[PDB]
């Protein structure tokens, strides 16, 4: 995040971070349960990609985290590649994440709730924070 | 360069689709919603990431990170998969699995 | 679900 | 477009054939896959 601020550590505890067989950090997600995160269509996930739960300092060898394995992918079929509408992706796990402190899931609204304009939000991530 | 270690988080308005097109034109669609342009942007890595708003104490996932400006503009608002559009095949995919 | 357990803290 | 065709990372834009000012937030560790006129692909990584 350009201008970001850095967070208090285990404040955002659905926020995963997704990771390759090579090790670097592609995409966020968020746990909407035990069983499920949800993230990005274009992220083009694969199962032997990991799901990394419970962390702040990516960087740090003490913190632990939580190493999820990924069961299946479902990229919303809908997704177009030349429009990037319907930009999701589910993804099931292998490893079910267990809750508490610094894991857990985020509410998922309702396909009637209306979120007006101008309404302050909050978006998380291990992004670049200059491009 | 290299993701930044530490988890970032930062506050932005939602914009109505209609205020979003001023930047993005024609590219937003119905199932798309976006945020920002008030100095503050996503940049590569924040993708899939979420996009929380309040409603009755509780933080619900608006919106997921999806595109936006290629360098990361502050000026400029970021695009984001509209959540309550897509909700009902999140539903459906829950039930089948 | 939405109610961290670690407060958010923001400026 | 204009006096020529564009390439698949490239939009019509006044006539002319432009790279895209859209990328998707993912982060490449090699960038984004670029196209046959030199054009980054917005959500394909190299």
């Amino acid at each position: 995040i350009v201008n970001g601020e850095e967070a208090v550590p285990g404040s955002w505890p659905w926020q995963v971070s997704l990771q390759d067989k090579t090790g670097f950090h592609f995409c966020g997600g968020s746990l909407i349960n035990e069983n499920w995160v949800v993230t990005a269509a274009h992220c083009g996930v694969t199962t032997s990609d990991v799901v990394v739960a419970g962390e702040f300092d990516q960087g740090s060898s003490s913190e632990k985290i939580q190493k999820l394995k990924i069961a299946k992918v479902f990229k919303n079929s809908k997704y177009n590649s030349l429009t990037i509408n319907n930009d999701i992706t589910l993804l099931k796990l292998s490893t079910a994440a267990s809750f508490s402190q610094t894991v857990s899931a985020v509410c998922l609204p309702s396909a009637s709730d209306d979120f007006a304009a101008g309404t302050t939000c909050v978006t998380t991530g291990w992004g670049l924070t200059r491009y | 360069a290299n993701t930044p270690d530490r988890l970032q988080q930062a506050s932005l308005p939602l914009l109505s689709n209609t205020n979003c097109k001023k930047y993005w034109g024609t590219k937003i669609k119905d199932a798309m919603i976006c945020a920002g342009a008030s100095g503050v942007s996503s940049c590569m890595g924040d993708s899939g990431g979420p996009l929380v708003c309040k409603k009755n104490g509780a933080w619900t996932l608006v919106g997921i990170v999806s595109w936006g400006s290629s360098t990361c503009s502050t000026s400029t608002p970021g695009v984001y998969a509209r959540v309550t559009a897509l909700v009902n095949w999140v539903q459906q995919t829950l039930a089948a699995n | 679900c939405g109610v961290p357990a670690i407060q958010p803290v923001l400026s | 477009c204009g006096e020529k065709t564009c390439s698949p990372a490239q939009v019509c834009l006044n006539n002319e054939c432009a790279c895209t000012a859209i990328r998707c937030m993912i982060f490449c560790p090699n960038g984004f896959k670029v196209d046959e006129n030199g054009c980054e692909y917005p959500c394909t990584c190299a």
